[PDB]
RNA sequence: GCCGUCGCUGGCAGUCGGCAGAGCGAGAAAGAGAGUGGCGCGGACGCUACGCCGCGACGAGUAGGAGGGCCGCUGCGGUGAGCCUUGAAGCCUAGGGCGCGGGCCCGGGUGGAGCCGCCGCAGGUGCAGAUCUUGGUGGUAGUAGCAAAUAUUCAAACGAG
RNA sequence: UGGAAUGCGAGUGCCUAGUGGGCCACUUUUGGUAAGCAGAACUGGCGCUGCGGGAUGAACCGAACGCCGGGUUAAGGCGCC
RNA sequence: GGGCCCGGGGGGCCACGCGUCCCCCGCGAGCGCACGGGGUCGGCGGCGAUGUCGGCUACCCACCCGACCCGUCUUGAAAC
RNA sequence: AGGGCGUGAAACCGUUAAGAGGUAAACGGGUGGGGUCCGCGCAGUCCGCCCGGAGGAUUCAACCCGGCGGCGCGGUCCGGC
């Protein structure tokens, strides 16, 4: 609201909060970021590092479908999966392990970041890292691959 | 005339939350009590962390709290943190907690209860432990914010690992001059 | 034989000029209502002695008799009977103001409410 | 000019974009027709589903 | 002495009453502790805790910043069993007052049909200036002036002239 | 035996306006015959600041300011104004 | 002079129960006056209904001291 | 409200009344004198308890009947949600 900001406070201030001797004029300065390599460089520079200049090789059209590969950590693979899928799995004795498909839940690529509970697993992806790979493997899992 | 400085005469402090809600007033006025009429600096501390802003009341996970109350010699005492306790599916084993908070998120609490434990306001925190004794008093991390990951030394800096504000992130957005010595300098 | 307050102190008043606003007697476009003057070479500001005075907070009248009118009470504006009985258990500091609107009619029924009441009331005598 | 940090900002606003302003303030009237107009539509082929 | 600001991140939920017992300012830690054996029917105020109370220091201000306005203007949601032809708004006033102030209340007069308080919402919201816009009015001032091209006079008529 | 005196509560982080013409004095000091001239150092001022004194005055001397009563002072004064 | 002004042969003490051991040789009651946690009188007088009493401010007038016209740019404005 | 007529401001002007007038007027502080009005003043407050005189009554306490309410660790009453 209009009643709560500075202009109803600095009414019969003249000069209305910008100054008596530099005045509040239109554009000093140049109008958007005019002056990057120039009067306004220090900002830029350090600011802006790597602003002004070219790096690396251009792809034209590029289709951002084409490298689609949401990931997940070994720390959150088992919220892919209910509750009593992982209770069940632990406390039951023939050995058997659940399939976890990473690909139903929306992911291609497993990653490896934290540990897994001591729990027999099979894991489907399309991607694994090679840290991923081992600590599936560290607690009687195994990888799968789908296309 | 005394020659003296006025600058700073002024402390800038909270004395009240700056909230108009009235549960936490209710609470402020209930501590505001205590913390006068008893001489625990805990009820000044809890008092204290009523009146802070949303950032400085981070929340806390339940990972975070877990590994805290079980440093050795912390059994049986009650976890007690001025603001929200949320829940962490990174965790698969929840041990029976004493916990007091401002709100608990929805997972959190089922998870705490389905463990066995006790969750509990700060209005009964004060009729089971009148002076805070036997607490654990708890924060969570008030850098975790992304702001903070802007803040120190400006990004074009020698040896600043400040994080630059860009619109975008990629190749062509701010990698070119000024962070490759083949594009001019590096620093 | 009016009605008197619980108690009735000095009142005391640090200035009881008005604060007349800066070359407001040289213009008629210039009401006399304060205007803080804020130019440059503005000897008022300044506090050049023999000018004109500036209002600031050390003029302000005690807290114990601020408000006071010099009855030793209080005014309180009423416009009904209801309103007015709610000064009852305060008619020994507070009297009874009625509105300016209040037609001739009504001002006889508040005036005769808080006769009975002894509230006391600061304009009784008006639209007869 | 710019002012200690801050995101380096391009808005394109340098064209004439105020006479081309398209408002949605007949949102809600656009809605009714549209639904006025599937209900007429599911009388006037009826046994036949809505949905087509 | 009084006003305000700042600090003491000071004190008060103990109004614990005849289902009673009044204190905790005091130089110097921690209990006005709990036990086991050897007639009257009475007692002010308080506490909108965003409130109330105490003590100490201090108070210049352009540019600029911030806070609080029970300062003021227009409209919207609530509310005031609001005000008003027994007189609204507006306007005038050597009437009486309040506030440090922005302002406001009441008395009287004019007026003739509507208006306002409180809790919130919103803004085309506060003028001394801008050779500011439009309109009105002054002093100047009964003043400059009614002076280019030779020129008028007598009698009568109408007619208030 | 917190290892000199004295005094004082400190630390820390975000956001941030105006400014970016200055000028003056003791002392030091460059150019210039010199200048109420141009240019520096230190500190303090005026600018932004009233008030007593210097008759008068941006800066000198004293002293810095909430609204008041009493007392006493500073620098300056006490023929009359 | 210092040693509760060491020890021996008229004037002020914030000395004043005792069993003892021996160094040495836990509550009396009252009453009262006050240089005592910021003023009271348990002290008085005159005047008062037609010309007198009170009314800060406010209207007019007077006098004494003070007092240059504002906004603005400016190092500097009462500025010719 | 008299046909460009609702209200009817300010500037500016006429007149009536009052006051004043040689350092232009105006202004701040301090009093003083005079006016307009206001107190709708002019023998001066009100309240509780107590003492005493005159009186006068839907006459007090205590008891009985009925109704209502508060509380009860009814040391552990019955019924209820
Ligand atoms: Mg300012
Ligand atoms: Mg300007
Ligand atoms: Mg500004
Ligand atoms: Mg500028
Ligand atoms: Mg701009
Ligand atoms: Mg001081
Ligand atoms: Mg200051
Ligand atoms: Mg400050
Ligand atoms: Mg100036
Ligand atoms: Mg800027
Ligand atoms: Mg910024
Ligand atoms: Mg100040
Ligand atoms: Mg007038
Ligand atoms: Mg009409
Ligand atoms: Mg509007
Ligand atoms: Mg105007
Ligand atoms: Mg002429
Ligand atoms: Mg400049
Ligand atoms: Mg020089
Ligand atoms: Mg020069
Ligand atoms: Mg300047
Ligand atoms: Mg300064
Ligand atoms: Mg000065
Ligand atoms: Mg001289
Ligand atoms: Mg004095
Ligand atoms: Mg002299
Ligand atoms: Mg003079
Ligand atoms: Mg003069
Ligand atoms: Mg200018
Ligand atoms: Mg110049
Ligand atoms: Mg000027
Ligand atoms: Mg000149
Ligand atoms: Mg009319
Ligand atoms: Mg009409
Ligand atoms: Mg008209
Ligand atoms: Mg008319
Ligand atoms: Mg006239
Ligand atoms: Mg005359």
């Amino acid at each position: 609201p209009s009643r709560l900001r500075k202009t109803r406070k600095l009414r019969g201030h003249v000069s209305h909060g910008h100054g008596r001797i530099g005045k509040h004029r239109k554009h000093p300065g140049g109008r958007g970021n005019a002056g990057g390599m120039h009067h306004h460089r220090i900002n830029f520079d350090k600011y802006h590092p790597g602003y002004f200049g070219k790096v690396g090789m251009r792809h034209y059209h590029l289709k951002r479908n084409q490298s689609f590969c949401p990931t997940v950590n070994l720390d959150k693979l088992w919220t892919l999966v209910s509750e009593q899928t992982r209770v069940n799995a632990a406390k039951n004795k023939t050995g058997a392990a659940p399939i976890i498909d990473v690909v139903r839940s929306g992911y291609y690529k497993v990653l490896g970041k934290g540990k897994l509970p001591k729990q027999p697993v099979i894991v489907k992806a399309k991607f694994f890292s090679r840290r991923a790979e081992e600590k599936i493997k560290g607690v009687g899992g195994a990888c799968v691959l789908v296309a | 005339g005394v020659d003296i400085r006025h600058n700073k005469d002024r402390k800038v402090r909270r004395k009240e939350p700056k909230s108009q809600d009235i549960y936490l007033r209710l609470l402020v006025k209930l501590y505001r009590f205590l913390a006068r009429r008893t001489n625990s600096t805990f009820n000044q501390v809890v008092l204290k962390r009523l009146f802070m802003s949303r950032t400085n009341r981070p929340p806390l996970s339940l990972s975070r709290m877990i590994r805290k109350m079980k440093l050795p010699g912390r059994e049986n005492k009650t976890a007690v943190v001025v603001g929200t306790v949320t829940d962490d599916v990174r965790v698969q084993e929840v041990p029976k907690l004493k916990v007091c908070a401002l709100r608990v998120t929805s997972r959190a609490r089922s998870r705490i209860l389905k463990a066995g434990g006790k969750i509990l306001t700060f209005d009964q925190l004060a009729l089971d432990s009148p002076k805070g004794r036997g607490t654990v008093l708890l924060s969570g991390p008030r850098k975790g914010r992304e702001v903070y990951r802007h803040f120190g030394k400006a990004p074009g800096t020698p040896h600043s690992h400040t994080k630059p504000y860009v619109r975008s992130k990629g190749r062509k957005f701010e990698r070119a001059r000024g962070r490759r010595a083949s594009r001019g300098y590096k620093n | 034989a009016a009605l008197r307050p619980l108690v009735k102190p000095k009142i005391v008043k640090k200035r009881t000029k008005k604060f007349i606003r800066h070359q407001s007697d040289r213009y008629v476009k210039i009401k006399r209502n304060w205007r803080k003057p804020r130019g440059i070479d503005n000897r008022v500001r300044r506090r050049f002695k023999g000018q004109i005075l500036m209002p600031n907070i050390g003029y302000g009248s005690n807290k114990k008799t601020k408000h006071m009118l010099p009855s030793g009470f209080r005014k309180f504006l009423v416009h009904n009977v209801k309103e007015l009985e709610v000064l009852l258990m305060c008619n020994k500091s507070y009297c009874a103001e009625i509105a300016h609107n209040v037609s001739s009619k009504n001002r006889k029924a508040i005036v005769e409410r808080a006769a009975q009441l002894a509230i006391r009331v600061t304009n009784p005598n008006a639209r007869l | 000019a710019p002012s200690r940090n801050g995101m380096i900002l391009k808005p394109h606003f340098h064209k004439d974009w105020q006479r081309r302003v398209a408002t949605w303030f007949n949102q809600p009237a656009r809605k009714i027709r549209r639904r006025k107009a599937r209900q007429a539509r599911a009388r006037r082929i009826a046994p036949r589903p809505a949905a087509g």
